[PDB]
């Protein structure tokens, strides 16, 4: 029945520690350390709540404990354990749920084999490896990810102006059908097949350019279809990456943990 | 690395000589028209028009003159070209072809929004196309704000004008401190005038000794007097002078278009208060005023076209929130990795969920379709005016691991007050780099335009007709309804909770507890962030409680009005609070300060039209030198789309009403687009040539005369008072960095140049992201002010930054000055393999010979002490030696810290034994005589000073979470300047702890 042994508390964490540590829990989930203040015999309790990590502090006077001015228990674990019972409800009708889900310290402990110092020395080395390679890769990806991403919009717009250009082409041949029809028609009754040879010689030229410039478009928007399907294949690489790296990460993380049963960091400065 | 545009055509750096034009006639005809490269529009005209003669139905055209060219730009843009004096080259066609169409719409609005695109970096008509309400009234909306400055700076004409464009650079106060005012002889400053002579430009210097606090007017009278010493003048003829002189001139700086256009002391410009401080002489011209204006060209303001031309309440609706999830698209998920997809949704206000998040149920990858709809824990009329919907796909992969896929934000009333209803679709944005948690509630609101992105679909509720937030009549009322439903121990804690820093713990008794007295609390204005918040965001009753609280607030002062403009207080009214805070206590100095921050926040809006926006804009239309770096912070990240829109809209409207200076912008726009080009070319193209290769490329391209018409002859962007004129192309060089910078320099044209300095050099980079020095150097110029305010005279070097788009930007140059690596080596071995540590005492005594030693010793002990504070107090300690630098006057300074930050992914700061040789002057076991006894006093006054003001620095940097900077994506990342300044600990235990980290920084004591 020691505070110091109990499942919630964690001694000195941070608060950025815990708040990394309630991310999307459920309502109820609670931990406690010693306040920030970083003075002797003072605490603070925060547990979820709506979304939020809700903090408290444990006021303490005359070795009786509580969180309000009226101070009653005799240590934080009768505290706490009260409110595992019934709810806080008590304390501020404005949050009613009770301390549901505690967070220990020495839980989550996942090495299994016998622990041989090997556990770390070796287990460690190889985890701490096995996530620097893979973070080197996701990193590797996110470049040519922003490279492909950039080249990609320089083509959609490269091809958007493709597509104002063959608008005025196909406009100027729309208009040389409209003021030569019935000059072709005048030239033909006056048998001037040369002056029509003319026309029709400037005509052929400019739908020749139009094709040399549509045949310019479509080679254009068969780089981009295919630079397109490689860009969403590297995006759909890295979401399949990220889940592994966040595993990998957290495991050579808590292979620390039998680094703390020496506590004093001997056994990693070795391999510093 | 995209461009605007990366060549005069599409995939090509430089027009041949000559090159064939394909020009389409209005008659069917097409006409190939051999034409120089440099070729004007009016020459090519009337050279087709003269050779459409020999094509078919020339009988059709018009003349000449009843038509113009239009074509396509490399920005996809069908531009017509107006302004016919423009040549072939400078289009920026993609394809060399012109369509001769017959002009129509008025010409100059044409040829004036062409000029805009070109400044802002997009063409100004894509903003015509869009669809959006909120854009379209924006446009229109803050042409009135133009309105009101240009007519503001137009009024007393010419004068008014001049203080538009060259206004007084003073200090926030004619207060100065006694370590300043003790350099003054009994009080008074010597300060000489220069004239010149028209003959030859020859010039005179006339040396006065005045009281500091002499306004420019009494200046001249004091200059007049001197002069007509002996001319037995009656004490009215010299009135009569005076008066003339005063009335006829001004004075300038020498060499720098700075001027004394107003009455302040004079040792409140900022130019001779650094004078006083460095002890140097000020140098002033003296100019008339006719000539002055002579340089101020008229210019106008037009309206542009676009310019002219049944609901229940909220809190009636009795019906708990629910939003419908329909399908997603464009999903890149590898279906035999990832076993289930899931739309996580959060409602927010700010960085606070008003409930509990909901999810959909999870679905397999390959069909991405739910049609569920969520419930949310919270009745509608508690929702406040700033709720944000948040959500995101996210993928679930034997422990679980949940990671978010695309992100999106959305708000729950539009810019008119409106619930949104009906189904809605917006095309998500990717997860920034380093962001794990499912949701992304600081990014920006709204659908991404780029194409072919996760496109995710919702629906929300429809009540029968439009649904509007109610007016503030009837939430005054029901605050009058629900509050009719001294002491002093508590007033000592109130007051001990407002001296707690912006990031402080605030646990639930304490904000309940100021929720209760929070009518006490205006008696203790600087508490309003703190009481803020404390109010329960989701009940209606508490938020109207509140807006009746700060409807009467009393001002408080900006650097803390500024906290409540970050992304944790986003409801219009403690932020419109916050800007009436600005707009009556923030002078222009420091205005121009914390301009960054300012900007950076504008992204946390949540709609185009605010009050910050229109506050900002008006200050940078009424004072051209925050114009200029208002402009060049927003073109700066024009690239990133997440606000290429509101920056591009806020742009063009500053740009359509800061008058003749878009002419110079676009000088320096087509300056720095030469060289990013180049570098580009030096980068992609010759990256494999050798580093003379790459020499003789540059030095070739330089000297192309239309280089060096557009590189010479404009103002520097670091500072627009600095002219660059011609090039000293002898001293332009690419750098030994890998992205190889370009080392450049310029003359400066000013008359009397040599006085001030006679060559002016910047470090032009591409490829680094500049804006982490940007902000560093700023945090060091504000923590100098404080030591400087505080009578620490501890010089620090905050040279010149500034990032000019995605990874490109200036830097100033520092002369006379090296890196502690190139001073070792300047010296020789004295271990096995080792240098000298007495090297750098020996190079500095060998610098300043005589008396002036003393002050080199003491100007790099003092520079010494504040970058160790500084470096420390920010994480940028362990420097290697080529990272830091000192002049050959002895002061010392950091540099490169980019590259710091990016080389990251053991010491407290750099206190080496070479540095404490000088700081000893030469002394056996330096660390303990009285200089260092001295010096590490200088420490600890620094880093106690830098905590005193600790709020303001968190505030700056919180500011900064939505720049996109990876080392500023949460406020943990600002945690680790709260372990440095040691704010959840006492004085005396902050002073110790940093006591303990400097006897660790001089490795053993
Ligand atoms: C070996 N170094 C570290 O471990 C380290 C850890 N946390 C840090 N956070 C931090 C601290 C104070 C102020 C702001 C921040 C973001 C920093 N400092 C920066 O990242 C930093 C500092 C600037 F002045 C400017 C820019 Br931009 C970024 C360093």
């Amino acid at each position: 029945m020691s505070l110091q042994d109990a499942e919630w508390y964690w001694g000195d964490i941070s608060r950025e520690e815990v708040n990394e540590k309630l991310r999307d829990t459920a309502d109820g989930t609670f931990l406690v350390r010693d306040a920030s203040t970083k003075m002797h015999g003072d605490y603070t309790l925060t547990l979820r709540k709506g979304g939020n990590n809700k903090l408290i502090k444990i006021f303490h006077r005359d070795g009786k404990y509580g969180f309000s001015d009226p101070l009653t228990f005799s240590s934080v674990v009768e505290l706490i354990n009260h409110y595992r019972n019934e709810s806080l409800a008590q304390y501020n009708p404005k949050l009613d749920v009770k301390l549901l889900y505690p967070v220990s310290k020495y839980q989550q402990d996942q090495v299994v084999k016998e622990d041989n110092i090997e556990a770390v020395g070796k287990k460690l080395h190889e985890y701490n490896t096995q996530f620097q390679e893979k973070s080197r890769e996701y990193d590797r990806l996110y470049e040519e990810y922003t490279r492909t991403s950039q080249e990609i919009q320089m083509k959609r717009t490269a091809i958007e102006a493709f597509n104002e250009t063959i608008k005025i082409f196909e406009e100027q041949c729309q208009t040389q059908e409209r003021y030569s029809k019935e000059y072709i028609e005048k030239f033909k009754r006056e048998g001037n097949e040369k002056e029509i040879q003319r026309i029709m010689h400037n005509y052929d030229k400019l739908k020749s350019r139009i094709s040399e410039i549509i045949d310019s478009r479509r080679r254009l928007e068969e780089d981009l279809k295919k630079q397109a399907a490689e860009y969403r294949e590297i995006d759909k690489r890295m979401n399949s990456i990220k889940p592994d790296l966040i595993q990998l990460r957290k495991t050579r993380d808590q292979y620390l943990m039998w680094l703390t049963q020496k506590g004093v960091r001997q056994k990693k400065l070795n391999e510093w | 690395p995209p461009r605007p545009s990366s060549g005069e055509l599409w995939g090509i750096h430089l027009m041949p000589p000559r090159i064939l034009v394909e020009c389409l006639l209005p008659n069917g005809m097409i006409v190939t028209l051999e034409c120089l490269r440099e070729a004007t529009l009016i020459t090519i005209k009337h050279e087709l028009f003269k050779e459409a003669r020999k094509y078919p139905l020339h009988q059709l055209l018009q003349d000449e003159s009843s038509y113009i060219f239009v074509s396509v730009t490399q920005e996809a843009e069908r531009e017509e070209f107006f302004d016919e004096t423009r040549r072939l080259c400078d289009l920026r066609l993609f394809q060399p072809f012109l369509k001769v169409i017959e002009p129509v719409g008025n010409r100059e609005e044409k040829i004036l929004n062409r000029e805009i695109g070109f400044a802002i970096g997009m063409p100004v008509c894509e903003f015509d196309m869009v669809k959006d309400p909120e854009v379209q009234d924006f446009r229109r909306n803050i042409l009135n704000v133009c309105k009101e400055a240009v007519d503001l700076r137009d009024l007393n004409s010419p004068h008014s004008r001049a203080m538009y464009v060259y206004p007084p650079n003073v200090e926030s106060s004619p207060e100065l401190p006694k370590h300043i005012y003790n350099k003054l002889d009994k009080g008074q400053i010597i300060v000489v005038i220069w004239v010149i002579v028209s003959p030859n430009n020859d010039k005179q210097k006339y040396t006065l000794k005045i009281n500091h606090d002499c306004v420019p007017e009494q200046v001249i009278a004091e200059a007049i007097r001197k002069k007509t010493r002996s001319m037995l003048l009656s004490s009215e003829q010299l009135k009569l002078c005076v008066l003339e002189y005063q009335g006829k001139y001004i004075l300038k700086v020498c060499g720098c278009d700075e001027y004394f256009l107003e009455k302040y002391p004079l040792s409140q410009y900022k130019y001779i208060r650094s004078c006083i401080m460095l002890g140097r002489m000020p140098n002033l011209m003296l100019m008339a005023k006719e000539s002055l204006y002579s340089q101020l060209p008229m210019d106008c303001f037009t309206m542009p076209s676009y310019s002219r031309r049944s609901t229940k309440s909220l809190w009636v609706i009795n019906s708990a929130l629910r939003i419908k999830i329909l399908c997603a698209t464009y999903v890149n998920v590898n279906i035999r990795d990832i076993d289930k997809i899931y739309v996580r949704t959060g409602i927010y206000h700010g960085g606070e969920p008003l409930c509990d998040n909901v999810n959909t149920q999870r679905v397999p990858c390959s069909n991405p379709r739910w049609n569920e709809w969520l419930n949310y824990d919270i009745y509608i009329p508690d929702l406040p005016r700033a709720a944000r919907l948040c959500l995101s796909i996210c993928s679930v992969k034997a422990k679980e691991e949940h990671c978010p896929l695309a992100w999106g934000n959305i708000n729950l009333f539009d810019y008119t007050d409106t619930l949104v209803s009906g189904k809605m679709a917006l095309n998500l944005w990717p997860v920034p780099h380093g962001l794990e948690d499912l949701l992304n509630p600081i990014g920006v609101t709204g659908s991404n335009p780029n194409k072919e992105t996760p496109c995710l679909e919702l629906e929300f509720d429809w009540f029968s007709s439009v649904v509007k937030f109610p007016d503030m009549s009837v939430i005054e009322e029901h605050a009058n309804w629900s509050v009719s439903r001294l002491r002093e121990n508590d007033k000592e804690q109130l007051k001990a909770i407002s001296t707690r820093d912006p990031l402080s713990e605030i646990t639930e008794q304490e904000k309940d507890f100021l929720w209760s007295h929070r009518h006490y609390c205006v008696t203790i204005p600087e508490i309003l962030p703190k009481l803020l918040l404390s109010v329960k965001w989701n009940s209606r009753d508490e938020v109207a409680q509140m807006y009746c609280l700060v409807k009467d607030w009393p001002p408080i002062k900006p650097e803390q009005a500024m906290e409540l403009l970050d992304c944790n207080y986003p409801d219009p009214m403690v932020r419109g609070f916050a800007v009436r805070c600005l707009e009556k206590y923030l002078t222009d100095d420091k205005l121009s300060q914390y301009l960054i921050q300012l900007v950076q926040v504008l992204k946390y809006e949540q709609y185009l039209d605010n009050l910050l926006v229109r506050f900002l804009l008006k200050k940078a239309l009424t004072n051209q030198r925050i114009g200029h770096f208002f402009f060049w912070h927003l073109k700066s990240e024009m690239h990133n789309k997440t606000v290429s829109q509101r920056f591009g809209l806020l742009l063009e409207s500053y740009c359509r009403a800061c008058g003749m200076y878009l002419k110079h912008l676009n000088r320096q726009v087509e300056a720095m687009e030469k060289l990013i080009n180049l570098t580009d070319i030096l980068k992609q193209e010759k990256k494999d040539e050798t580093q003379k290769v790459q020499m003789k490329f540059l030095v070739e391209q330089m000297r192309r005369p239309d280089f060096m018409d557009a590189l010479q002859g404009f103002l520097s962007p670091l500072n627009p008072a600095h002219q660059l004129g011609n090039l000293r192309l002898e001293e332009c060089r690419i750098m030994s960095s890998a992205k190889r910078p370009l080392w450049l320099n310029w003359e400066n044209p000013d008359i009397m140049s040599e006085l001030l300095f006679q060559n002016n050099e910047i470090i032009f980079k591409n490829g680094d992201d500049l804006r982490q020095d940007m902000l560093t150097l700023q945090i060091i110029r504000i923590m100098e002010n404080i030591w400087q305010n505080q009578g620490l005279d501890l010089r620090m070097l905050p040279y010149g930054c500034l990032s000019i788009g995605d990874c490109v930007g200036l830097i100033e140059v520092v002369r006379n000055s090296h890196t502690i690596m190139q001073i070792q080596c300047k010296g020789g071995l004295k271990g096995a393999l080792q240098f000298n540590s007495h090297t750098l005492h020996q190079w500095l005594k060998d610098k300043n010979k005589g008396e002036i030693y003393d002050a080199a010793i003491d100007l790099f002990t003092r520079s010494c002490a504040g970058y160790c504070v500084a470096t420390f107090i920010l994480g940028i300690g362990d420097r290697h030696n080529s990272n830091i630098m000192v002049k050959d006057d002895g002061q010392l300074f950091h540099i490169d810290f980019g590259h710091f930050l990016d080389h990251k992914k053991r010491v407290p700061f750099v206190l080496t034994q070479d540095f404490l040789i000088v700081i000893s002057k030469g002394a056996q076991e330096c660390t303990k005589t009285r200089e260092f006894e001295r010096f590490q006093e200088m420490c600890y006054k620094a880093y106690l000073a830098i905590r005193q003001h600790a709020n303001l620095f968190i505030n700056l940097f919180s500011m900064m979470l939505g720049s996109g900077m990876p080392e500023l994506q949460s406020f943990d990342d600002i945690a680790y300047i709260r372990k440095t300044l040691a704010l959840d600990k006492t004085e005396q235990e902050a002073l110790e702890y940093f006591m303990k980290q400097m006897n660790d920084a001089r490795h053993g004591g």
